[PDB]
């Protein structure tokens, strides 16, 4: 796994050569983002369950033949892996947001899930639908001017949504 | 047990070797071949540095202070095995690979994976580990003393597809868990959700087709629905695995593995086409009845 | 590799739980941290030649008999004063590695595991290695947060090597 | 694994509905046919040993390059795998025959069999004849109409024919 | 899925063992049982819309501000009652499942696993589905072993909630 | 107890290896944190009794069926009122020990492990406490730091009852 | 295949659906970016066998193993090969840019890759590289703000960087 | 295990008590000294393998008879055990040490080390004599004034020469 400092170690190394001034200038730049993007994670975080229960009930509404006697989240342990996987995602996005690197997501998150759904006959589809609710979800609790210090966090906003997109594409 | 097929198939040295066994009272050497037997196994054949052994895990195994299973469990719940196989792969793959390193064979079922993914998602690594070492699988097999193999051989409680599929995480004697050319992916996500298997592969060496590997989409069926109806008069249907094809070059050539159903009377043509490909055989199987 | 902000997330990731508090803190000392260490970083690069080039001749210093015996091990011909310029080098970068990472990671992946099976292997003596990295120390002419890091770093390597 | 009455169950609710008056109605009629089924797996497990030495005798005999030295079930390491096998093979036949459902000697028996004998170089065609022998001395030890109460067994009969017929299907 | 009869093979499978005597008479005492609850299942199913119906107004009469409090997890509006007298609905089903199975397996695949998850996620009481499942009880009006056998999957479905 | 240091520690000890620059930056974020944990921990200690009152008197607005409803699980009687008062003043000092330690240590080891148990077993509502939790975020009139800290082990309760 | 829209006329015939208001404007949002995206394509096709040859100087100088002899990108047949491949990369992420669907890339191009290469012998890591290259090199050139209409692409940049992201993840 | 916070925040939980206003304090007088901890590990971990050799070397010469033929730390394998042992105890130290508590120390390291020692023939006292050498030199160490800012580390190091009297103790 790497963060946002070990990817430019690992390209670096390769390569034999210090990093250079540019490269030590853009991670004091991420630096300078630190409190934002730490903000970012706690505030994802502290609303978890929200999130992922309101995406679930949203997306049940919207498609119902999901939740309909034989529909893939039908039965209480289909229904029950189905949130299982929305908090999965929304647990792999605050790590890569934390650590400013998607490497964690999509190494223990997204790396095979695709094949997953395929052979079992989840519908990637309607997964992709609810991660976009969690991402509409977060983005909006992520950018509430209440209660915090005031300031741009458009390029933490942007990243975040980053990943999201990532999670959503991987599995339709 | 496997004997004719035992060296292609990379089993032949695991015939050749004895579980290893911490008896009481054991001597020094005892406890050397205990702690070279759990790295190899536990940690799937990957060389292990100085500064990544567990030195004071393998002196509380030296000193009696812990039995070969809480000396494998401890390798298990290392940083070293998680930043081997955990931190790294989808869990359904780190599924896998304790089944392999700490009960010695496949996963049998999509059950399996639902109970360890729940467990660890739930309880956490810690939690999912202790699950496999205090199964009443791994006590019947290894007890309190001797160091996880590999149980190539038929047992009481065996399921066919479990043979099948160790030939999808082993890959040879002189190979590890990381270094094999699905890489990270999950060898069985799809055969466990399908409840599928494959045609077994050998290892390099004493295969030469042991680098063919399905694709994700666009494969051909394993047997052969319609029979020999759309092939005109043709006794009986095989399907050809096909590796390594190069010679015609793209575009001609778009995927060098390919898998063909063919007739019996086109074998010899199957056969012929194939080395003029420069492909190698890499299994045949009968695909009708 | 062993930083503060791929720990915190293979904690969690071990137990399979999001992010809390101790995380957070543990991104608070990266980044009370980071700016330190970068800052070290650059000073270390810029520096480079002067302190490989120090260092090796403070080896030379120390261990005459590594000018002057023949042998594929020793310096006594260009060749071996080639590869033991590049060989402080890479240790010089590597620590610098650290100091952007906020970690031993890099030294740990990149330089220390396996470094004994190679000085046994090509009968290279660790002492050699550990009074560069000494010279090293007293002459980057760091101050404060960057000092002790970086000290920090090129100690943890003359550990391993002794 | 399923049984007969967990297969319609499964069946049922995949569908969200309640076993109809014709569902409930043929579950009674194979309720109805209980005890022929529980005579049926007790006279086969009784002859188990004698159905599979007699089999793997009759094979060998027709089929002698079994066991010339260099054969497949030459050697006792082999001939014992081999005659373990046959075992095997039955006893999950008569397990299915126990549940009325083929999902036990289907999931646990046959499913990759084929592979595996591919792999190991067994002649499957070879274990076919093995099977089709077990099933015409099964068939007859089921249908002996001495020491017990006599009626009709043929629909227990072809059922078990048909999952002998599944494993002879499945080895080649 | 526990039924007798997948029970039987599975404990003979894990032992290499052909059925025996054991097996045999766990097999009489299922078709013993069998049409019991074949019946038990008809009577449930026939009667299924009057169940539903009464068990989910003795939920809403036992709990009223079920039917009085705004929100996605309560039955003020038609959209809750629905949802209500659904999951009632499932119960009641796959309960007759059980009866048809002989076992809890149903209602452990169908049901029980995961729904501890499912009202923690959704604010669901389990005393809500309770109180339904003693409605149930009470009023399907089956005897002797329907009865027994009934009640005994409706009293593990309590359980598992409590 | 997951707190920043003991987790260090654990980790370290794991591979066998002296503490690094990694966990000094584990502390030094720790460090940084702590002043404003105990902060926090003292203003939620000096206005205990007010927080508690009123979170229990927020659940009982929100949930009037509690003091109106006989049975062991309720409030209706001053038997129910009193283990619901103790019940949310362990939440809040539990709390306070999180803020102390600079972790959800104590939250896991005191309170978090086995509540689904416990509140499945004798039937109380997780939303009950959620009210409650909420209640005290609402109320604790902290600033900075402290709020952000003491919100978080606020919400991982919260989190861990839905 | 799919395009962007087609992708989501598929996932609403699947629920048997009109497109909901926000869908349909969600298209007409895609449908305003449509210059921007027929620029990023033409921008690259416009420097294609520069993007390549360059991509490829700077693999070989940093992975001289290659193409020294014994090197699998050593002699002509598999250096043309390589060049080949890296050409054929590109055009499919420039027909996925095209599409606005990653279908087309993953279909066409992606599936079996990996497999391909590793039957071969062929280092995936350093095709991977090599797509990091041509990626870093596309994107400067698609950014490029000399002689073209000002405005904001960074949109349409991000689903480029994306596409090759999935070249390079997939190849290894 | 605790480090100095949790241990009193379990002391107060037993008695179902918020920590007073004196333990605050107390913990906010403990932060105070923060940096003169974190130092005091580093400079220990900084000279790890000095303080292990020369107290190891100190020791013998002490006592020959350790590593006289027969000696409990003569041949390879004992030896290295031995000089194994005193850096598992030091590295311990500095754990309480970073911890603020000696219960990583009592819990992990020296609980049951004596009767390791016993039942293995190692003198305990010999050991005691040794960590006592690891003591005094981590202990100037520590206190070396060069290259630190300079202050009062008095009550730090007097906790630091607690622990290594504990495992001095708990051996001896
Ligand atoms: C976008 C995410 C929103 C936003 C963020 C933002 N945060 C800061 C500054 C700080 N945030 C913190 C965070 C914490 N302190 C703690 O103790 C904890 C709990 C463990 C957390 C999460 C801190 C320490 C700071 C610095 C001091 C301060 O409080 O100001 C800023 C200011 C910029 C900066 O950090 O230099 C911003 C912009 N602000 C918004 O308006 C977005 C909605
Ligand atoms: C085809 C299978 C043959 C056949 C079977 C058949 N059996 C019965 C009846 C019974 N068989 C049993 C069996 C057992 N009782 C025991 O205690 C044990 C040991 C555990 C066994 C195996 C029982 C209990 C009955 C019912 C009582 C009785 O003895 O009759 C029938 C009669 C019809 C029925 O279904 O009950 C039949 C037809 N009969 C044949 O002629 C076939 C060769
Ligand atoms: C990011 C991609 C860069 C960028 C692009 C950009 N382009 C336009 C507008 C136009 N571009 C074209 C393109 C063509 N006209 C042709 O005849 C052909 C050859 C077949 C091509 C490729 C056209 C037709 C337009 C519209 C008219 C115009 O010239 O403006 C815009 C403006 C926004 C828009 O069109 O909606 C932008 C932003 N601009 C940058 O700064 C990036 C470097
Ligand atoms: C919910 C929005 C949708 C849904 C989900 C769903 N998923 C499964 C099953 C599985 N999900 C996974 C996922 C993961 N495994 C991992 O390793 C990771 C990363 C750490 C993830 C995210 C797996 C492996 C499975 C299989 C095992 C299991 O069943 O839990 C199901 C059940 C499918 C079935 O047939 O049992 C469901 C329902 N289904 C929907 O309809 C929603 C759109
Ligand atoms: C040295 C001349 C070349 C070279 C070698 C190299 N090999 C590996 C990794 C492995 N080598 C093996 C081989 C064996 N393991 C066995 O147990 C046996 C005997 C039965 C053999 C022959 C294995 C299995 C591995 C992988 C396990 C592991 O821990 O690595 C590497 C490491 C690669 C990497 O770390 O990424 C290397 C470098 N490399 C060269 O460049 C030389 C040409
Ligand atoms: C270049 C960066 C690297 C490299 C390339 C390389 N590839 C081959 C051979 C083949 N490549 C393909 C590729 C494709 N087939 C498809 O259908 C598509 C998608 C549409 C692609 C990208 C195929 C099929 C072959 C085999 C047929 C052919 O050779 O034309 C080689 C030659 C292999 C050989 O053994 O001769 C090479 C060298 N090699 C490197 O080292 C670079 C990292
Ligand atoms: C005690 C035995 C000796 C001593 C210690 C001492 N240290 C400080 C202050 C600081 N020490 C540090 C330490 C570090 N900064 C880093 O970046 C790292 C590497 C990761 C370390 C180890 C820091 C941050 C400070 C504070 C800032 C400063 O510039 O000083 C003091 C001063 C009081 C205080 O606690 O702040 C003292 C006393 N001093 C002695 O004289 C003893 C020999
Ligand atoms: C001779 C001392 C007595 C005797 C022999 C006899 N043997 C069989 C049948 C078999 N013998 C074997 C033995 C082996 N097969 C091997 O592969 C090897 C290892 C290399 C050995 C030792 C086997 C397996 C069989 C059964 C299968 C087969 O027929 O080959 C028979 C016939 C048994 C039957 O029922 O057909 C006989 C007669 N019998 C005597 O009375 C002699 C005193
Ligand atoms: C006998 C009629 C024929 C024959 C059989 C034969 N089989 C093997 C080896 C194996 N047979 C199996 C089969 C199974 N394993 C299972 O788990 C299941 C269901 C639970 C089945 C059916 C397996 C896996 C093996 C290999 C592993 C092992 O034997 O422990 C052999 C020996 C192969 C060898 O020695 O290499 C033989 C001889 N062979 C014939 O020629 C007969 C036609
Ligand atoms: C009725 C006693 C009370 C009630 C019910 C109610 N339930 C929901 C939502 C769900 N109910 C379930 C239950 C099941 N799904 C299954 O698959 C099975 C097993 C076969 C069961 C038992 C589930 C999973 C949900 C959530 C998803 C879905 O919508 O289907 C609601 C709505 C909750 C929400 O947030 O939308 C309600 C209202 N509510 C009362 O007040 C009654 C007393
Ligand atoms: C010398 C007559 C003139 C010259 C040469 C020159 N060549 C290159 C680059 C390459 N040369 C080759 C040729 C081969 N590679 C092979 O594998 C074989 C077959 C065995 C041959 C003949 C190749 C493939 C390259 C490109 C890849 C590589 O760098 O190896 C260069 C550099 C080109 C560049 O852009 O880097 C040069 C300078 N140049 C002159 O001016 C001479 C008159
Ligand atoms: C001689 C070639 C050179 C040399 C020797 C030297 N050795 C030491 C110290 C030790 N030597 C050993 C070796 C062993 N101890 C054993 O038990 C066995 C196995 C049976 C062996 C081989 C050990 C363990 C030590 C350290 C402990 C001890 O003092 O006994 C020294 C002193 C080192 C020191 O720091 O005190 C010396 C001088 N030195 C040379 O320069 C010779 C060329
Ligand atoms: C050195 C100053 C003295 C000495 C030491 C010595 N110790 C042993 C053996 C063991 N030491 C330990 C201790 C630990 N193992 C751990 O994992 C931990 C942390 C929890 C500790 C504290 C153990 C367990 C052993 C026994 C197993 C092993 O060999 O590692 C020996 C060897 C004894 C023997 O006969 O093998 C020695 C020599 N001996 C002296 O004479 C010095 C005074």
């Amino acid at each position: 796994m790497f963060d946002v400092f070990t990817r430019v170690v690992s390209q670096a190394d390769a390569r034999g050569e210090y990093l250079s001034g540019s490269q030590l200038d853009a991670l004091s730049a991420t630096v300078a983002e630190g409190n934002k993007r730490i903000d970012s994670v706690n505030r994802i975080t502290g609303n978890a369950s929200a999130i992922v229960s309101n995406a679930a009930r949203a997306l049940f509404a919207e498609q119902p033949q999901l939740i309909q006697p034989g529909g893939n989240a039908y039965t209480s342990r289909r229904m029950a892996a189905c949130l299982r996987d929305m908090e999965i995602i929304l647990r792999y996005v605050t790590y890569a947001t934390f650590t400013g690197d998607a490497s964690v997501l999509e190494d223990r998150c997204l790396n095979g899930l695709r094949e997953t759904y395929v052979a079992l006959g989840v519908p990637g589809a309607s997964v992709a639908a609810g991660v976009q609710k969690m991402k509409e979800a977060a983005l909006d609790i992520v950018n509430d001017p209440n209660g915090i210090t005031r300031g741009d966090c458009s390029a933490i906003v942007a990243e975040i949504a980053g990943y999201f997109d990532r999670a959503a594409a991987a599995v339709a | 047990a496997i004997t004719t097929a035992a060296s292609r198939l990379g089993v032949a040295p695991y015939n050749e070797s004895r579980p290893v066994e911490l008896r009481p009272d054991f001597s020094l050497d005892d406890a050397k071949m205990v702690i070279r037997a759990v790295y190899r196994q536990v940690l799937g054949n990957d060389y292990i540095m100085d500064s990544e052994r567990l030195k004071g895990a393998e002196s509380l195994l030296t000193n009696g202070s812990i039995s070969v299973r809480e000396f494998v469990r401890t390798v298990a719940k290392s940083e070293l095995y998680k930043k081997k196989f955990l931190y790294n792969n989808f869990q359904t793959r780190v599924i896998e690979l304790n089944y392999k390193h700490l009960l010695g064979r496949a996963p049998f079922s999509e059950d399996e994976v639902i109970f360890h993914l729940d467990l660890y998602e739930n309880q956490g690594f810690d939690a999912d580990i202790d699950s496999y070492i205090d199964s009443v699988e791994y006590q019947e097999n290894f007890g309190e003393n001797i160091v996880p193999y590999y149980r190539f051989n038929n047992q009481v409680g065996d399921r066919t597809v479990g043979f099948t599929r160790m030939f999808r995480l082993y890959r040879g004697y002189a190979n590890s868990d990381r270094s094999q050319l699905e890489r990270s992916s999950s060898r069985l996500a799809t055969e466990l959700g399908q409840n599928t298997v494959s045609a077994i592969v050998g290892p390099s060496g004493s295969n030469a087709g042991w680098a063919y590997r399905p694709s994700r989409a666009g494969n051909t069926p394993a047997k052969a629905l319609g029979g020999t109806v759309p092939f005109g008069q043709a006794s009986k249907l095989f399907r050809v695995e096909i590796t390594a094809i190069s010679a015609p070059g793209y575009p001609k050539v778009r995927r060098s593995n390919k898998a063909v159903i063919v007739p019996f009377e086109q074998l010899n043509q199957t056969l012929q086409q194939i080395n003029r490909l420069g492909g190698k055989v890499a299994s045949i199987t009968p695909a009708s009845l | 590799m062993k930083t503060p902000l791929t720990e915190a997330v293979s904690t969690a990731d071990s137990q399979g739980r999001f992010l809390s508090s101790t995380e957070l803190q543990i991104a608070f000392g990266r980044l009370r941290q980071a700016n330190a260490g970068l800052q070290a970083a650059k000073a270390l690069t810029d520096n480079a030649q002067s302190l490989v080039n120090g260092a090796a001749q403070a080896v030379y210093n120390k261990f005459p008999y590594t000018t002057q015996t023949q042998g594929n091990n020793f310096a006594a011909d260009q060749r071996g004063k080639d590869k033991c310029a590049r060989d402080i080098g890479y240790y010089l970068r590597i620590v610098t590695y650290c100091l952007v990472a906020g970690g031993t990671g890099p030294l740990d992946e990149y330089l220390i595991a396996g470094i004994d099976e190679i000085n046994r292997t090509f009968d290279l003596s660790p002492s050699w290695y550990v009074e560069a990295l000494k010279y090293i120390k007293a002459n980057h002419g760091l101050s404060g947060d960057a000092r002790d890091e970086a000290n920090s770093y090129l100690d943890y390597a003359i550990n391993a090597l002794s």
